């Protein structure tokens, strides 16, 4: 029933997080700042390159 | 390639000089020239090191004999985040380097990722436990 | 060709509006030593501010991957 769910709970958790998979990941959408940084570099490099 | 009998003939010749020469009426031996097929492909995608600069990569002969040695020598690897379905959480970053053609099989994939290695070993210990 | 550029030292200096942080005109000084220095990447590497931003982006994008 739910007993197998407890066995795979202890096994899956203990095996999964005990040593490997250091820090894992949670929200990687914070790296979307690179989209804003890149966007600023496009806004600036457009003006630098398109100057007379 | 001028048989030594020709050296004996032209250099200091006995009165009786006996040479053996292959008889070819029209000569003109075959050109040979085997058929090589050069293959270009993307291998070792996203390597861990700088790898090698161009013009230093060359072309390496491959066949059924060295194929696994070509993988293990080339060290093709893959690193990416994947959702973790085992215990909630989020993305699971896995690093895999395939050293043999058998390492693309799902079993070897499970053995290379350390978490899936612990789970797979758990399954082999339990299935090996149910049988004596 | 590249030795003719690097020997001739073609350069450009002008004020340009700064879109990065409000302010006003940004004076940039650029001297192109290779035909690749007209590419937008090298343009960003030569201007010191855009160099700091570009290095920030390479450190973050290199950070998201191991």
């Amino acid at each position: 029933r739910e007993a197998v769910e407890t066995a795979v709970r202890t096994l899956a958790e203990h095996a999964l997080e005990q040593t490997s998979l250091i820090s894992n990941d949670a929200i990687k959408s914070i790296e979307s700042i690179i989209a804003a940084l890149d966007a600023k570099l496009t806004a600036q490099v457009n003006l630098i390159m398109h100057h007379a | 390639t001028t048989s030594s009998q020709k050296f004996i003939a032209r250099n200091r010749a006995p009165r009786v000089q006996i040479e053996y020469d292959v008889e070819l009426y029209g000569a003109e031996k075959k050109v040979q020239l085997p058929f090589v097929m050069g293959v270009m492909a993307d291998l070792a995608g996203k390597p861990a090191e700088p790898q090698a600069a161009v013009a230093d990569r060359k072309f390496l002969e491959i066949d059924v004999d060295n194929f696994d040695a070509r993988l293990k020598a080339m060290k093709p690897r893959v690193a990416f985040n994947v959702p973790n379905v085992l215990t909630g959480e989020g993305n699971l970053s896995l690093d895999i380097t395939f050293e043999s053609m058998d390492d693309f099989s799902p079993a070897a994939v499970a053995r290379k990722v350390d978490s899936l290695n612990k789970l797979l070993e758990a399954r082999t210990q339990l299935a090996n436990l149910l049988t004596y």
